């Protein structure tokens, strides 16, 4: 012992004050780092805000080249049945004009 | 003269 | 036994036992200093002897006697004073918590902590889905505008058709048809009467 | 309280009183009888110088280590920390030797504020999504009712077929 | 007992050794984590999933319009046939009713 106990107690003191220094000042430096890394993470999160997926697609329009064509034939049949409704009862009058004498 | 006690262990019974 | 006084360091930064060792070797050295002083002071006054002489080797072991006594009482008294030192000084009362680690006063458990980490990651993922479903809803509504306007276009065509029917005389075809079949039926009847009176 | 410094000066004072209690001058002479029979004024003078320079050398030593690392200031700061810490009386937390646990306890608050910030972001986007989806459902009921009106007037123009069939029936011999 | 005390001391030396090592490892861990996350930035079960999954087919709707117009076209074809069938009868009726002289 003696000299061996002095060397062993010397290194023991060194490790006590060393682990105490760690216990004190390491959480502050580590804390500084993790604060940086947390600000960095929440910062890179907001950069994802432009997700922008297109989606879209469509069957598109097949417009009105022919739409006005069937509406025009609609005008034709409309006027035709109008004047037919106007001219038929006159033929009814010619009809019952011949039914007596 | 010295011959003084050297040691004084820090943490023992 | 074997108290490392880990928490007594980190505050002082040297540990109390080592400090007491330094104080010990200093005190001991000073005691031996004053004893060396008295021996070499009596020896020079001892040269002032005529008539007879008294040997110095005897006075050396004389000082050694008084010094061994002094080391007994000095050593014991320094032990007691040093344990009082370690009790009322150089000690964190174990009741007190250092300002360095105040956050450890209400400690966040390992389980609450891991729970909160998983919550953090899962909320990052939740934010990440909510934003793209925002974009999905918005995209579906912008897409939905188009079919809304196209259906408004077909409805526009039907209203324009009833308009083009309104002009040229026949706004409601069904009525036109029912009257035209009605008077067609009369004309049929009177026509048969006229053809059967025709001979 | 005694400010911890009057305690240490007090206890080293007691230490000297106890050391000077030993070597009570009688203990100095009764072994030093040779030379004590000659000039007992010189013996007491050198003993007095011995005791004085010993106690003042040792007091100058402790006062030297009071100025070593501002030990007066740090023991006074410890006095303050002891005064402010009183009222708890329960054993305070000590470093358990597991760096992960203590690091959890210190890193906890910043992770809590991180959690709450992200959770309120999610809250905002969630409410906006509720509004946006409500609009989407409104729009799909609008397209539904639109197609309902479209097919309605469509069948309105398909209804003429019966009238035409009774026309052809009237016009058939 | 000197043996027991030196034993406890020679166990503490290794315990505090492992703790120091763990502190250094942990600190450099968070350090390089912060470094990599700070150097990284430079170089669907969501809420209301039903609303997202309830998505009526709009393409089929536009297709249904395109065939609605076809149905309408043949509607007017049948109409424009029935009209001819009518005033053909009107023409023969007015002709045979003027044939009465």
């Amino acid at each position: 012992m003696d000299s061996d106990i002095k060397v062993l107690e010397d290194q023991f003191d060194e490790i006590i004050v060393d682990i105490a220094t760690k216990r004190k000042q390491y959480p502050r430096k580590i804390l500084e780092c993790v604060i940086k890394t947390i600000k960095a993470k929440q910062e890179i999160l907001k950069q994802y805000h432009p997700v922008v997926h297109p989606l879209d697609l469509k069957y598109d329009p097949d417009p009105a080249p022919h739409m006005e064509n069937l509406k025009c034939r609609g005008e034709t049949v409309a006027k035709e049945i109008s004047e037919a409704m106007k001219s038929l009862p006159a033929l009814i009058e010619q009809g019952e004009g011949f039914s007596q004498v | 003269l010295d011959h003084l006690k050297n040691g004084y262990r820090r943490r023992f019974c | 036994s074997v108290d490392p006084m880990t928490y007594e360091a980190q505050f002082f930064g040297f540990t109390p036992q080592t400090c007491m060792l330094r104080i010990y070797i200093a005190f001991q050295d000073y005691l031996f200093e004053v004893m060396q002083a008295v021996e070499q002071v009596i020896l020079k006054k001892l040269d002032g002897i005529p008539d007879c002489d008294i040997s110095p080797v005897q006075i050396r072991k004389c000082t050694e006697k008084f010094l061994c006594f002094m080391k007994g009482h000095f050593d014991n008294l320094f032990s007691k004073m040093e344990q009082l030192f370690l009790q009322l000084i150089l000690r964190i009362p174990s009741n007190i918590l250092l300002p360095e680690d105040k956050c450890k006063e209400t400690p966040y458990s390992e389980e609450d902590f891991q729970h909160l980490q998983k919550e953090i990651e899962q909320l990052q993922e939740k934010y990440k889905t909510e934003l793209c479903t925002k974009q999905a809803l918005l995209a579906e509504l912008e897409e939905q505008k188009i079919v809304q306007a196209k259906l408004k276009q077909t409805l526009t065509f039907f209203d324009e058709l009833h308009n083009v029917g309104r002009d040229h005389g026949t706004s409601d075809f069904r009525e036109s048809l029912v009257s035209l079949v009605q008077n067609s039926r009369k004309l049929q009847n009177i026509r048969d009467n006229v053809e059967k009176e025709s001979k | 309280t005694i400010s911890r410094v009057k305690l240490l000066d007090t206890m080293v004072d007691t230490f000297l009183q106890k050391l000077v209690a030993a070597g009570s001058y009688q203990r100095f002479t009764d072994c030093y009888k040779c030379f004590y029979q000659l000039q007992p004024a010189m013996t007491q003078q050198i003993y007095d110088k011995f005791i004085a320079q010993l106690q003042t050398s040792i007091r100058e030593e402790i006062s030297d280590i009071k100025e070593e690392g501002n030990l007066e200031a740090v023991l006074n700061a410890l006095d303050k920390i002891v005064e402010e810490g009183k009222v708890r009386k329960e054993p305070a937390w000590r470093p358990s030797g597991i760096p992960e646990k203590d690091l959890h306890s210190v890193m906890a608050p910043y992770f809590l504020q991180q959690r709450d910030t992200l959770r309120r972001h999610v809250q905002k986007q969630e409410a906006e999504n509720q509004q946006l989806a409500d609009a989407v459902l409104a729009g799909r009921r609008q397209v539904e009712e639109l197609q309902l009106q479209v097919q309605a007037q469509q069948q309105a123009w398909q209804a003429l077929h019966r009238e035409q069939r009774e026309l052809v029936a009237v016009l058939r011999e | 007992s000197l043996e027991a005390s030196v034993a406890e001391m020679k166990e503490y030396i290794t315990k505090f050794s492992l703790e120091r090592q763990t502190w250094d490892q942990l600190l450099l861990h968070y350090q390089q984590e912060a470094k990599e996350i700070l150097s990284r930035g430079s170089t669907l079960g969501s809420s209301q999933n039903e609303v997202l999954n309830t998505k009526p087919d709009y393409q089929k709707i536009l297709q249904n319009q395109s065939k609605v117009f076809d149905c309408m076209e043949l509607v007017m074809d049948e109409l424009q046939g029935s009209v001819k069938q009518l005033q053909a009868f009107m023409d023969e009726s007015t002709q045979c009713f003027q044939k009465v002289s």
